[PDB]
């Protein structure tokens, strides 16, 4: 009784095709795509560029940094304003 | 040896032998009997026997008790309350002799975890490390350690003996980076550029008292000898060792890894560094 | 009356069946098998425990919000008069609290 | 030719290195050709049956999905109106026809749902289930190993006469070391039979070898059982799961 | 839009270790945090005391009840009867009367009623272990 | 108290607690004392000093506390400069 | 093939011979063994002439060939206990079947 052949994971990456109705939706964006290329590399992976964020998604991005990540030397101005204030 | 003899004479272990250790399996109670079962436990006829009792904390209508007593803030803000988890000087002396953390190289967050020294929670608001006095004698390391926060007796502690304390501020996100390289180098993402502090922690990492990141490095050595002769200790020269290189280097803020800029994605599957080269993504995470 | 006048016929077990002779073969594919895989994936059954235990009220909340949208109507109203039951009773009714 | 073999772990500074005859299958009658060593704190560890039952309940009770259902008292058919008006006759009260007191009702308390027993042992107590396990199987002369399982033709006949000629016992558990490396003689003369049982290196387990009264393991899976099992004393408190990478674990 | 280097040495520097490193020698035992390694070639008593797996003495303070102190000697093999004799002659003058102790040679364990953490912790490492 | 949640089934937390008791994580239960912001025209001196005392709470007000919360509640927490990190352990303690 | 072995004394010279075909140093029956390569010529030696071959659980305790020579001055009784308490001549009053 020559056991069973062992589980293993499944040799590669896996690429679900997008046309049946079952594929579950967050396996079939950008992100599940850049873990398979981390895991697995460009072996059997995908083009590199799509790591980065697009031009768009960039300017979006940095948009939301100047909106809340302000420098310090605008957050030293901030302190040195009350400080004033307060004294 | 000895157990093995024994069991040289006694006969085959197979499943039919087995037992529990005698104490681990309390035996089952089950409402059946004239003892265990005629009311089950569940005592008279009342609200009790039927299981209909008020909720957990009900007083039979006084007001309850933990309703009384006046409602004052011990908790208020504590889901944004900042979080530390300590590493004393005798841990790190521990740590250092064991050979978990090589004091070779510069001791940083990462290499405090992956010599699993001391343990923080990205999650529940632990923002990084703090050294602490205590044993702060008995210890002797030339060390270089960056940490999130600092007490000036352990920068004497550390200092005296010729080594560099140079406080440094991690974001939530860059924290479970750091903690967790290799899960972060799984994501397939490009490294992140970390941030500035809050407004109200800007004074404390750029006042060369604390040993900041972000203080002026020309005013770090009258601070350390305002510290050394407050402390009785003659400050040492380092530049003279020859671990100087190892005790200058220092990642800049907007870096969260040592060799690795904010921008470059990682592939461990064929021990490879990427690099963005068109000039806005360069500008942008080179900022 | 409350019992039988001849005895069954004597089941036959083969104690070294297949399913029988291998019982735990890879039931330790972690420990020395470079932790690829793990025993949680080698167990069959239905999706919503595979691997993972709980009370009923927690089963049946599972089994909802995990396959309760292919579930045919009358059983999937039957589950959501059973979860509503189940809340009642664990936190209204019973001697501790 | 003698075949020899020495512990590849390092040793603890108080404790001697067990050994054990390497026999062959090449033929008949040619056991004791080659003499090994095996490491003590994976076959000379103390007996601790106890331990030994515990995962051996472990594995009976962690696969298991009962699937026993009984429709309660509110999804068996009908079942909604009062069967008789409240204080008109003497007969007893009742509010369906399907309360558990009712033939044909339903059940109070029953199995409820297809039901997980799933819990899982810290997996330094199932690396010590397996060194228990072989420990005993040393200590009652039912562990042998053997350079390779291999047969000069595939008649079940003849594993079984051996098996009879050397005093194994009913059931033979052969172990080797990868699945794809198994010689086709014994795989042949294997697959046939019900008590003598295959096992790539892979699938030991305290069930499969209790469950056999001989423990039949080769010299690589002797020395592929010591790394790992040893591997699981002396390792660090995990960071994160070993499936992703780490420095020296593979 | 991307280049292709091989600095992958930092990210070596950052892949834990699964393998407790077996600790550096010094020129002068013990080290500054009470360190000491065990005594090579073996001591020469009836039992012995492994350490743990990040070398240790393995003497346990417990508690239970919230007034049970209680001390465990853990990984013992041998003659733990021995090691029992043992503790007991040396915790008796410290006490005032004898200890009382609890021996599990299943387990390979032994027990003690009372906090005597720091004083077995040393006395075991000055017969060698 | 809700012992199973409807939507994920675990605990959950009496938040009339919360916001009236703090944790010293060696088990005692630290509050206010009732009456300390109300009618302090007529309270006598010393019972305005008595009214604005922290104080502790009995074994079984803990107790119920302890089951009114979950385990997040219950936790060694480091805060920066809390000025309560000296009393979450004992000392001397002597059953 | 069967068990039972009883100890032949000229054994212990045999030893003695075969300990000489592997080794002229007197204190003899204290050599020590832990070379492996001629434990295993020794015992292989004394298994195919005496026809009885240590067991592995009892490979380890002897270290030193005293231990052999000890271990082969044990016998063997390899009978069910029919046939011992059959040979241990029962009272008159006592008869013992056994339906094998």
């Amino acid at each position: 009784y020559r056991a069973r052949p062992p589980p293993r994971r499944r040799p590669g990456p896996r690429w679900p095709d997008p046309e049946d109705l079952l594929t579950p939706r967050w396996q079939l964006g950008p992100r599940y795509a850049a873990k398979q290329f981390a895991r697995y590399g460009a072996a059997s992976g995908v083009v590199p560029g799509s790591l980065w964020p697009s031009p768009e998604q960039l300017r979006e991005l940095e948009a939301e940094e100047r909106e809340w990540y302000p420098s310090l030397a605008t957050m030293q101005e901030s302190l040195r304003v009350k400080q004033l204030a307060e004294e | 040896a000895r157990a093995l003899d024994l069991l040289r004479g006694l006969p085959r272990v197979s499943l039919a032998n087995l037992k529990p250790n005698p104490g681990s399996k309390k035996p089952e109670r089950r409402p059946r009997g004239r003892r265990r079962g005629r009311k089950c436990g569940r005592g008279h006829k009342g609200e009790r026997q039927r299981g209909t009792r008020p909720r957990l904390g009900f007083e039979g209508g006084q007001t309850p008790f933990y309703i009384r007593i006046p409602k004052y803030g011990f908790n208020e803000g504590h889901s944004f309350r900042r979080q530390y988890k300590p590493l004393s000087l005798n841990r790190l002396q521990y740590l250092i002799d064991l050979g978990r953390v090589d004091p070779s190289q510069p001791i940083d967050l990462t290499q405090l975890v992956n010599g699993r020294g001391v343990t923080i929670q990205p999650l529940k608001r632990d923002y990084g490390v703090q050294l602490v006095e205590e044993g702060a004698d008995t210890f002797t390391a030339k060390v270089n350690i960056e940490v999130q926060l600092a007490s000036e007796l352990a920068i004497a502690a550390i200092e005296k003996n010729g080594g560099v304390v140079t406080t440094a501020f991690y974001d939530p996100r860059s924290l479970d980076i750091v903690c967790k390289p290799v899960p972060f180098f799984l994501r397939g993402q490009p490294i992140p550029k970390r941030m500035l502090p809050p407004e109200e922690l800007v004074p404390y990492y750029t006042d060369a008292k604390n040993r900041g990141y972000l203080a002026d490095p020309a005013k770090f050595p009258e601070a350390r000898l305002e510290l050394a002769r407050k402390y009785g200790y003659i400050l040492p020269d380092i530049t003279k060792d020859e671990l100087f290189k190892m005790l200058c280097t220092r990642k800049d803020p907007r870096q969260i890894f040592f060799g690795l800029a904010p921008g470059w994605v990682v592939n461990m599957a064929d021990k490879k560094i990427l690099k963005p080269t068109d000039e806005n993504l360069l500008k942008y995470y080179t900022s | 009356i409350g019992i039988r006048l001849t005895l069954p016929p004597p089941k036959v077990v083969d104690r070294w069946n297949e399913k029988r002779a291998m019982f735990g073969v890879y039931d330790n594919i972690g420990i020395l098998g470079n932790f690829e895989k793990h025993p949680k994936e080698l167990i069959r059954g239905p999706i919503w425990l595979r691997g993972w235990k709980g009370n009923e009220l927690q089963r049946c909340i599972r089994k909802r919000k995990m396959v309760g949208s292919r579930m045919f109507a009358d059983d999937l109203h039957n589950l959501n008069k059973r979860i509503r039951y189940l809340y009642k009773h664990f936190n209204r009714h019973g001697k501790f609290r | 030719e003698p075949v020899l073999r020495k512990v590849e772990l390092p040793v603890p500074t108080h404790r001697r290195p067990v050994q054990a005859w390497v026999e062959s299958l090449r033929g008949f009658e040619q056991e004791r050709v080659g003499l090994a060593d095996l490491h003590p704190d994976v076959f000379a560890t103390a007996p601790r049956l106890d331990i030994l039952h515990q995962v051996a309940m472990w594995q009976k009770n962690f696969k298991r999905i009962s699937y026993a259902k009984t429709k309660t008292r509110a999804e068996v058919r009908g079942g909604g109106r009062k069967p008789w008006p409240q204080k008109g006759t003497g007969r007893a009260r009742h509010g369906s026809i399907r309360s558990p007191l009712w033939r044909g009702g339903g059940v109070a308390h029953g199995p409820r749902g297809p039901t997980s027993y799933y819990y899982m042992l810290p997996m330094k107590v199932r690396a010590l289930g397996l060194k228990v396990a072989l420990t005993v199987k040393l200590a009652q002369d039912d562990l042998h190993i053997m350079d390779s399982l291999e047969l000069p033709t595939g008649d079940p006949q003849y594993l079984t006469e051996l098996a009879h000629y050397r005093r194994w016992g009913d059931s033979v558990l052969l172990v080797d070391l990868t699945h794809e490396e198994m010689p086709q003689s014994i795989v042949e003369a294997t697959s046939r039979l019900k008590t003598f049982n295959l096992i790539p290196a892979v699938g030991l387990n305290v069930h499969s070898m209790l469950k056999h009264q001989t423990l039949v393991l080769t010299l690589p899976t002797v020395a592929f059982l010591e790394d790992k099992l040893l591997w699981q004393d002396s390792r660090y408190r995990p960071l994160y799961p070993f499936s992703l990478p780490y420095s020296d674990f593979p | 839009f991307v280049e292709s280097v091989d600095e992958y040495q930092f990210v070596e520097r950052l892949l834990p270790a699964t393998r407790i490193p077996d600790p550096p020698k010094h020129e002068h035992y013990p080290t500054p945090s009470g360190w000491q390694p065990p005594r090579d070639p073996p001591p020469n008593l009836p039992y012995f005391v492994r350490r743990s797996r990040m070398h240790n003495i393995p003497v346990y303070k417990d508690i239970t009840h919230g007034n049970r102190q209680m001390t465990v000697i853990r990984k013992v093999e041998g003659d733990i009867w021995a090691l029992q004799k043992d503790v007991e002659d040396f915790l008796s003058p410290l006490l005032g009367k004898t200890p009382v102790t609890q021996v599990n040679e299943v387990t390979g364990t032994l027990r003690i009623k009372g906090y005597f953490d720091q004083e077995l912790k040393a006395w075991l490492l000055e017969k060698g272990f | 108290l809700t012992y199973f949640s409807a939507r994920k089934g675990k605990r959950k937390t009496v938040k009339a607690v919360i916001d009236r008791f703090l944790r010293l994580h060696c088990g005692l239960w630290v509050r206010r004392k009732a009456g300390y912001k109300k009618k302090l025209w007529k309270k006598t001196p010393a019972r305005k000093k008595r009214l604005r005392e922290f104080v502790f709470c009995n074994k079984t007000q803990s107790k119920l506390l302890d089951k009114m919360t979950t385990s997040f509640w219950k936790r060694r927490n480091w805060y920066v400069d809390d000025p309560y990190q000296k009393y979450h352990d004992r000392t001397n303690l002597k059953v | 093939r069967s068990r039972a072995y009883t100890p032949p004394e000229d054994l212990q010279s045999r030893l003695e011979s075969y300990v000489k075909e592997v080794f002229l140093p007197s204190n003899w029956q204290d050599i020590s063994l832990e070379d492996s390569r001629l434990k295993f010529n020794l015992l292989a030696h004394l298994a195919d002439d005496l026809g009885h071959v240590v067991p592995n659980s009892r490979l380890h305790q002897m270290c030193r060939v005293r231990d052999v020579l000890d271990f082969y001055n044990v016998p063997i009784q390899d009978r069910s206990k029919f046939d011992e308490l059959s040979a241990s001549n029962l009272p008159p009053n006592l008869k013992i079947t056994w339906s094998y």
